[PDB]
RNA sequence: GCUUGAGUCUCGUAGAGGGGGGUAGAAUUCCAGGUGUAGCGGUGAAAUGCGUAGAGAUCUGGAGGAAUACCGGUGGCGAAGGCGGCCCCCUGGACGAAGACUGACGCUCAGGUGCGAAAGCGUGGGGAGCAAACAGGAUUAGAUACCCUGGUAGUCCACGCCGUAAACGAUGUCGACUUGGAGGUUGUGCCCUUGAGGCGUGGCUUCCGGAGCUAACGCGUUAAGUCGACCGCCUGGGGAGUA
RNA sequence: AGGAGGUAAAAAUGUUCA
């Protein structure tokens, strides 16, 4: 739920907090864990190829499993956890051999709710089956783009996709961003949409909560010198110049879709 | 319990394996406590307008009389197989045993 | 919605017989097991305000009949309110 | 809707047109949505009709024809 | 060429205009006329007896398909409708049978409001 | 002018498509009470009815098909 | 204490009453392809616009969103606002039936609380059609209007807010009594279903009218008639339902 | 007797008093 806080302080006068009263509060699962040292946007160079990008506070990857091999074994959610890392909540999940693995918490999905994947499974919010056998028009999320890669697609909070048509060997599924594009019909989907959708709510407030999140400072170009930024320059705010990027390429409208090998699957541009 | 009259029509091809469903949902219904009325199959005959192409369907008349959890996995079997097209389902008004 | 079988019990456990129904106990005692039984109808669903009217009417029937009962008897209502769990 | 009689006709004679609806309905969604004047258009189509009745049963005054 | 036998004849006779076009069974258009190509602009464009013209100017223009007989689905209101399947059975065509496929809507949009 | 079940009681069914039909005209539309001169109770079942009967294609939406 | 007030229980009846989740067909727009060819569209006329990059028309398939033809009627239900394709689930109220039961718990009700068309507002979606604003084309003395081609918010969905309408039978609520006629709609009892019924007994409702009432118009057993109970409100026009 | 289809672009103003 969102609650807006009480302006007690400038900075915590604009929060708005997506709270859920349901999530695990103690430590997470020791096995699915392992570390994960932040970039600062930088590469092998050691030079910073994205920008605003570093501080932040320090998070722990947890093993979250978009594979999903296990199948004809039913499992149990054990809990609902909380993840930095993604923007969706992840649900410990038991298995009957008692194997624990992490999966994305789907909708409704409470501590309680039993789940399986495999051809076999039924069509409930949780299980995961090819999509030859899942119904046209369902609504699905975590999907694999190759048979076996893991699951591309819809996989951030609140999101999904969904079967349009399943005309022989491809099923045409009409992404997130209003993109339809062909996959074959035996990649693996989750039914449902992801959980945590209220995360488009929230509102940090204060400067400081983006930067915890990993966020810098964003420098805009008009305040640059000509030197440091296509735009900079000026004598009092002046700009008469074409929007740009840093680096010359016009920005504001120029689109830069260019695989050619890919495009074999997309049917209808997002627009 | 209340009763109810649901009606599905089947495509054509399983016409040929409509038996094999017809005991299926029996099973699963009397098996909660759901004693039947009827079962008037009333064949493959011609359709009005075209239901997704191909005309000619299968109907058949089930007059179940179940509780409520008995028939929505029913309706749950109805939605995820394309063997069964457009199916239905009323109200009681004391089922009968009759009307062809 | 409370069915026959429902009210059959009620009638029999605040009456002098399963033939005295019109008791002011009896009525209480049933509004009032109506009203629990309505609040998960309105847990939930949060809308329905034409059948909330039909709620809220009954809720103050109750009243009425209460404190006629109490004005009347206080002895009676003071067993019966401890006997439903009510009247804050 | 359609007409054919097959072999003797040598004429439309489509009755049934003027008789179901091709232009009462057809002249109705033309345009104008209203939302309200068929309502006041549906009682005074009545209130003349029951005024019409009221005076088919109230005409025998003489009129002398 | 190809000298298909049988058709049927698409009148669209709306309010404004009576645009007519034969077609065989199948769909596939083989010629076309209309009171607004045959001349007759403006308020004579609207009329039955440019519906007429029309009919008579897409009697011929499928002669080099040679169809022997047809059948006509009117569609719209028009002023035509009726005096146009006319001079098409009159043009020496076999009408072997009429229909009506005026598109009426089950309420599905809203209409215009226009006209004051 | 002529009756119907008002007097030999009995309820309508949307299966017996035998009477249906005959209370509806062969273009699959619904024909008022004042002409057939149906009991208005019956014409509220009888509408019921024909409107399952085309969910279940006994009946035509119209006759183009 | 009693029962004609009021309420409860048993069995049924009709219904766009309300909330949630699925579903169907016609149609509009759009997208792709085939056939095919100079117009199409629009109007009082015309132009903008669309079209030889091949539209419109026509045929097949697909994608969407909204509204539910016929039924449908001065019909029904709801406190009012208002609510109609179909299906299921949760659920309110009214009415009739023959009895039992409680025993004045009743009526109204300042303040208070709730619900409350449309437009409008906030957050997130959706967006076919329609369409403020806006643009162009016309008309015109002028036309930032009426008309035409387009078109954003909006209209639709979820959750909150606003609390206003000629929110109108312009008629406050409850109860009692006071000649009739013609219909609709929804139960039921009795007699022979002796044949599309007949005579009564209730609910709701439409129209016409007597007494009476009213300034008149008209209302007229759902009264604006004859009385009683309570509440709200008015005190010349404008200023002003404004500061 | 019972229901439908069709029938007007444009025309501003008139001193106060009797």
């Amino acid at each position: 739920a969102v609650v807006k806080c009480k302006p007690t302080s400038p900075g915590r006068r604009h929060v708005v907090k997506v709270v859920n009263p349901e999530l695990h509060k103690g430590k997470p699962f020791a096995p699915l864990l392992e570390k994960n040292s932040k970039s600062g946007g930088r590469n092998n160079n050691g030079r910073i190829t994205t920008r605003h990008i570093g501080g932040g506070h320090k998070q722990a990857y947890r093993i979250v499993d978009f594979k999903r091999n296990k199948d004809g074994i039913p499992a149990v959610v054990e809990r609902l956890e909380y993840d930095p890392n993604r923007s969706a909540n992840i649900a410990l999940v038991l298995y009957k051999d008692g194997e624990r693995r992490y999966i994305l918490a789907p909708k409704g999905l409470k501590a309680g709710d039993q789940i399986q994947s495999g051809v076999d499974a039924a069509i409930k919010p949780g299980n995961t089956l090819p999509m030859r056998n899942i119904p046209v028009g369902s609504t699905v999320h975590n999907v694999e783009m190759k048979p076996g890669k893991g699951g591309q697609l819809a996989r951030s909070a609140g999101t999904y996709v969904q079967i349009v048509a399943r005309d022989g060997a491809y099923v045409t599924l009409r992404l997130r961003s209003g993109e339809m594009r062909k996959v074959e019909a035996d990649c693996r989907a989750t039914l449902g949409e992801v959980g945590n959708a209220e995360h488009m709510l929230r509102v940090l407030g204060k400067a400081g909560a983006a930067r915890w999140r990993g966020v810098r400072p964003t420098v805009r170009g008009t305040a640059m010198n000509p030197v440091d930024h296509p735009h900079g320059g000026g004598e009092g705010r002046n700009f008469g110049k074409h929007p740009v990027t840093p680096w010359g390429v016009q920005t504001k409208g120029k689109k830069t879709r260019s695989n050619k090998r890919t495009d074999k699957f997309i049917v209808r541009r997002r627009s | 319990m209340r009763h109810y009259e649901i009606v599905f029509m089947v495509h054509p091809d399983q016409s040929e394996q409509v038996p094999g469903m017809i005991e299926r949902y029996t099973a699963a219904i009397t098996g909660a406590e759901g004693k039947i009325h009827r079962l008037e199959d009333w064949g493959r005959r011609q359709l009005a307008y075209p239901i997704n192409k191909l005309h000619k369907a299968h109907y058949v008349l089930m007059n179940v009389e179940a509780p409520q959890e008995v028939i929505d996995e029913l309706e749950t079997t109805f939605r995820f197989n394309d063997a069964v097209i457009r199916s239905m389902v009323m109200r009681t008004k004391h089922a009968v045993t009759e009307a062809s | 919605s409370l069915s026959t079988e429902a009210t059959a019990k009620i009638v029999s456990e605040f009456g002098r017989d399963a033939n005295d129904t019109g008791s002011t106990e009896v009525q209480v005692a049933l509004l009032t097991a109506q009203i629990n039984h309505l609040q998960g109808h309105f847990a939930e669903h949060k809308k329905d305000h034409h059948s909330r009217r039909g709620l809220l009417r009954m809720v103050s029937q109750r009243r009425k009949l209460l404190d006629y009962l109490k004005r009347k008897d206080v002895a009676r209502y003071t067993q019966l309110i401890e006997r439903l769990g009510l009247r804050r | 809707i359609k007409v054919r009689e097959n072999e003797p006709f040598d004429v439309a004679l489509r009755r049934f047109k003027r008789s179901c609806e091709k232009a009462g309905v057809l002249a109705e969604v033309r345009r104008r949505e209203f939302y309200e004047k068929p309502t006041t258009e549906r009682k005074r189509a009545k209130a003349s009709a029951v005024k019409r009745h009221a005076k088919k049963l109230a005409r025998e005054n003489a009129r002398r024809t | 060429r190809k000298q298909v036998s049988d058709g049927v004849a698409h009148i669209h006779a709306s309010f404004n205009n009576t645009i007519v076009t034969i077609t065989d069974r199948q769909g596939n258009a083989l010629g076309w006329a209309t009171a607004g190509g045959s001349g007759f602009r403006g308020s004579r464009k609207s009329t039955p007896f440019a519906a007429q013209v029309a009919a008579e100017r897409c009697a011929d223009a499928v002669k080099e398909y040679g169809i022997k007989n047809l059948e006509v689905m009117v569609k719209g209101p028009g002023p035509g409708r009726e005096s146009t399947i006319r001079a098409l059975n009159a043009a020496g065509f076999r009408i072997t049978n009429i229909t009506d496929v005026t598109p009426i809507p089950h309420n599905g949009c809203r209409p215009p409001k226009k006209r004051r | 002018f002529c009756r119907f079940t008002a007097e030999g009681v009995q309820e309508i069914d949307y299966k017996d498509i035998a009477t249906l039909k005959n209370y509806i005209t062969e273009s699959g539309k619904i024909v008022p009470s004042r002409i057939t001169g149906t009991r208005a109770k019956y014409q509220r079942q009888l509408a019921r009815a024909i409107k399952r009967a085309r969910y279940l294609s006994l009946l035509p939406y119209t006759d183009r098909h």
